């Protein structure tokens, strides 16, 4: 992968896990949350589980409309 | 000090500590994974030398990553034929912008390279100057992006029947 397909998968990804830091009530969430992202952009760029993260990404996307 | 001076050339050096360190956590995850997670136990419950690091740059390669993007940012800025002057905040406007990278990781940026480094055992740290020099431009950039103020209060909180006035100067204003 190239870093510019890593941007544009990051973006696309935060297009949907668009939640900011005042939207969690608790530092330990968000960081989850943050780490949770690095997770699926890794997966979705590295092509690795695709299944499940884009599973997990559709399920997150419904929990979160 | 306070002052930062990043070439292309030293840029260019930057890229190739990165793909070094890249082949090294390759390697790792290959032969020795439980380094990798020791630092990460150490990076989010135990000891570091306040706020806890952002869960955007914990694990090693994910911090790689930010630096990439980080690095290709600095070399997309420097494609300039003439001079430009900007605020750190419009720098940083570009950053998030571009390539996805927040003000608050990038606060982080000096102590979690010396922690990969450290991690990593690279006995040699002359040979990172340059990505150390990226990552104290990362630091100092997003510390102190907007300058400095001076907050007077007219007494303090802890004794309040007394008159101990407090001048504070401090980042963030
Ligand atoms: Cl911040």
């Amino acid at each position: 992968p190239t870093v510019d397909k890593e941007v544009e998968i990051r973006k696309k990804v935060l297009k949907i896990y668009n939640k900011r830091e005042e939207d969690f009530p608790s530092l330990r969430e968000y960081n989850d949350f943050l780490e949770e992202v690095e997770e699926i952009v890794f997966n979705l760029t590295n092509n690795v589980d695709l299944d499940n993260t884009k599973k997990k990404m559709e399920i997150y996307q419904k929990e979160n409309k | 000090s306070m002052s930062v001076n990043l070439t292309r050339r030293t840029l260019d050096r930057c890229q190739g500590n990165l793909e070094t360190l890249q082949k090294t956590v390759l390697r790792i995850k290959e032969t020795d994974e439980q380094r990798l997670r020791d630092e990460y136990r150490r990076l989010v419950e135990g000891l570091r030398e306040q706020e806890a690091v952002p869960g955007s740059i914990r694990t090693a390669e994910h911090f790689l990553g930010f630096l990439r993007r980080l690095l290709e940012y600095v070399k997309w800025r420097l494609r300039v034929q003439h001079v430009v002057q900007e605020s750190p905040p419009a720098f940083l406007s570009g950053l998030a912008q571009r390539v996805c990278i927040q003000r608050k990781p990038l606060r982080f940026c000096a102590e979690r390279l010396r922690s990969l480094l450290h991690t990593l055992e690279i006995t040699d740290l002359a040979d990172f100057s340059p990505l150390t020099l990226l990552a104290n431009f990362a630091t100092l950039v997003s510390t102190y992006a907007k300058g400095f103020t001076i907050i007077i209060e007219p007494f303090d909180d802890r004794t309040p029947t007394i008159a101990n006035p407090i001048l504070h100067f401090s980042c963030m204003d």
